[PDB]
Order: structure tokens, then sequence, then C-alpha cells
């Protein structure tokens, strides 16, 4: 969630140029960002960010059961933008944002915006109103190009803040050896016993509820198998955009 | 009894995480912020049988707004143990000691 990054990362932005998002959120899903070529100091633009994703597509739950994707994004701009204040937003924009609350990642960091879980079906495409800066009311900003970065993710994470992964990932076998006994639970779920034969020990393999193993009794399996599907149908995406902050004149 | 789920800006955690009610009163959870917190039961420390589904959620409902709450009502006396789907590994979970 975009509350994990921000309780546990100053800023979302890694020297590799990594979202913090991809340290959790481990599938890769394209992510798109329009943005005006250029525009005048003072002004309302709109940062139009896509996080697209087949409809038809349900994840497991947290509970076990199917369901649908909620989407996510972190919005990075240059220091001086920041969120268009209500009163500049217009009524044709205002309906555009629907009723979102975009906050902001730390509260002295008002260039940093995000926003999610918000539901897939209706936010894939999401509208940021910023406020672009004068310069000639902030020293530090100029005329000139800047980047934006953006990252945007549709789907449950596969690990917790904690590192304990979550039932929206693969399970690996903790040892290899033979499966001695596969114990179907009764409310969901699935208990694997494997005989590490090699170094005479029996390791039990828990499974939760809302994966399939694709694995039999008496089969032989090696550490770090995969036990079961990957049930994960979303990802992470990472967009890149540059404005250019332009002087009114010429 | 009263649970509202997330604090005031960004505190995912069941407030309170475990109170004491019984068979006749009602449970609530309602979530303000950081949704959603839609809780399941799990059947891992229920007293007696029971389906988990009947006293847990669905995929279909779900508590994304601020505003929806999740209310159960038990009869059964024992300690149940309900958690946020959307959040059980975060740490924010609580427990129904029904009696
Ligand atoms: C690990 C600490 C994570 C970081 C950092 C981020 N997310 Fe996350 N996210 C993570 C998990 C394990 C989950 C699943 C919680 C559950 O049990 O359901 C999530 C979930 C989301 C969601 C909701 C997905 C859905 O319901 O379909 C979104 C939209 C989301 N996360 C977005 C997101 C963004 C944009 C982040 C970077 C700022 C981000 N997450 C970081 C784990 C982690
Ligand atoms: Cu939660």
């Amino acid at each position: 969630y975009p509350i994990f990054a921000q309780q546990n990362y100053e800023n979302p932005r890694e020297a590799t140029g990594r979202i913090v998002c991809a340290n959790c959120h481990l599938a890769s899903k394209p992510v798109d960002i329009e943005v005006p070529q250029a525009v005048l100091p003072d002004t309302v633009f709109e940062a139009v960010v896509k996080i697209p994703y087949d409809m038809q597509l349900k994840q497991v739950l947290a509970n076990g059961k199917k369901g649908a994707l909620n989407v996510g994004a972190v919005l990075i701009l240059p220091e001086g933008f920041e969120l268009a204040p209500p009163d500049r937003i217009s009524p044709e924009m205002k309906e555009k944002i629907g009723n979102l609350s975009f906050q902001n990642y730390r509260p002295n960091k008002k260039n940093i915006l995000v926003i999610g879980p918000v539901p897939g079906q209706k936010y894939s495409e999401i509208t940021f109103p910023i406020l672009a800066p004068d310069p000639a009311t902030n020293k530090d900003v100029h005329f000139l190009k800047y980047p934006i970065y953006v990252g945007g993710n549709r789907g449950r994470g596969q690990i917790y803040p904690d590192g304990s992964k979550s039932n929206n990932t693969v399970y690996n076998a903790t040892a290899g050896g033979i499966i001695s006994k596969i114990l179907r639970k009764e409310k969901g779920g699935y208990e694997i016993t494997i005989v590490d034969a090699s170094n005479e020990r029996q390791v039990i393999d828990i499974i939760p509820r809302g994966l399939e193993l694709l694995v039999s009794e008496g089969e032989s399996i090696k550490l770090d198998q995969p036990l079961t599907s990957n049930p994960n149908v979303g990802g992470f995406g990472q967009g890149d955009a540059e404005i250019v902050l332009q002087d009114p004149l010429r | 009894v009263e649970v509202l789920l997330g604090g005031g800006d960004g505190s995912l955690a069941f407030l309170p995480g475990d109170f004491s009610v019984a068979s006749g009163e009602e449970i609530v959870f309602k979530n303000n912020a950081g949704f959603p917190h839609n809780v399941v039961f799990d059947e891992d420390e229920i007293p007696s049988g029971v389906d988990a589904a009947k006293i847990s959620m669905s995929e279909e409902d779900l508590l994304n707004a601020p505003g929806e709450t999740y209310k159960v009502t038990l009869t059964e006396k024992g300690t149940y143990k309900f958690y946020c789907s959307p959040h059980q590994g975060a740490g924010m979970v609580g427990k129904v000691t029904v009696n």
C-alpha cells in the first residue's frame, strides 16, 4: 500500500532509480504518464497516469477468495510543484478527479503525491492536478526542463513490512526430498510433509488458502522448488516524463 | 466493542484490538483511513465449529470506503480471532472474547 512505503522509506526513489513499491510489488506491469510538453508559471495542469490491466482478472484476496484489483500511485515532481488547491481546480477537471484524496508522501515533501488503494475498474487512469511554480516567486525554481517520475501498481503485494510473504505469491519447498503426505486443510490450505532422505530430516511446509499446488504425494521435490502455482495477476510499473517550465515571453 | 480501523492519519490497527462481549451483543468495524479494512474470521482460533464464511467477509463486500462498517453477531461463547485481510502480516488484528 502507499502507506507501507511512506511509513518506512524517507524518499520513494532509490539510487538505482527504482521506486520503493518494487520491493514488495515484484511483478512488472506497464505504467503510462501523459503530461503537457510545457506549462506557464502559476498555472494548473493535469498529470494523467495510466495503470493498465486486463479487467476480467481475479486476484487472490487476503482471505483465499478471488476478487477485483486495486490501484495505487506515487507521483514524484520537482521541488516547487505541488497539488493544485481546490479554488484553482476547474469544475471540468473536478469531475475528472472523481473524489480521490491525494496525500503528500511526508508533510515536508509537498512535491511527492500518493493516492490508493482506489478501485481498479474505476481509476485505471488517474488525473493529478498540479500547480506549476513561479520563478519570480521562488529563487530555486527556474525556467527549464524538469523530470517527473511515476510509480503505478495494481494488485496485492507479495511481501509485508516485516518480511513475511502474503498468500499472493509462490510457495517454495523449504527442503528437497520426496513428499510423504499432503494434508488437505478443513477450511482450506495444506500441510505438506517432506522426507529429506538426504539429511534424514522431515519438514512440514504449510500452504495458505487461495493457492493450488502442483505437487503430488510420492513426488521428488528439490529445495526452492515451486510447490503451488503463482497466483499473482497484478504488477508494478515505472514511468518518466519531462516538463518544460516556460517563460511567458521568449 | 466499537472498533475503528485506522487512526486519524494513517495508523493501521484495530482500536481497540481486543474487547469482551457476550451472546446478544454486536461487534462493529468502522474503517476510517488505510482502507480497505475488511476483516475475516479464521478457523484456527475458533471455539465452536461453524463455517468461517458465516462470520467472515466475502470478496464483493469489501470495506474500501471511509464509513462502511462490518458488524458480526456472535452467540457462541469463546475467543475468536479476526484480522484485516488487506493487512494480516501488517500488524492490525483483533479478537472477539465473547463469553
Ligand atoms: C512492502 C512493505 C510494500 C511496499 C513498500 C508497498 N506495498 Fe503495496 N502492498 C503490499 C502488500 C503485501 C499488499 C497486500 C496487502 C493485503 O494483504 O492485501 C499491498 C497492497 C497494495 C495495494 C492494494 C492491492 C489490492 O487490493 O488489489 C495497492 C494499490 C498498493 N499496495 C500500492 C502500493 C504502492 C503504489 C506502493 C509504493 C508507494 C506500495 N504499494 C508499496 C506491500 C507493499
Ligand atoms: Cu488494512
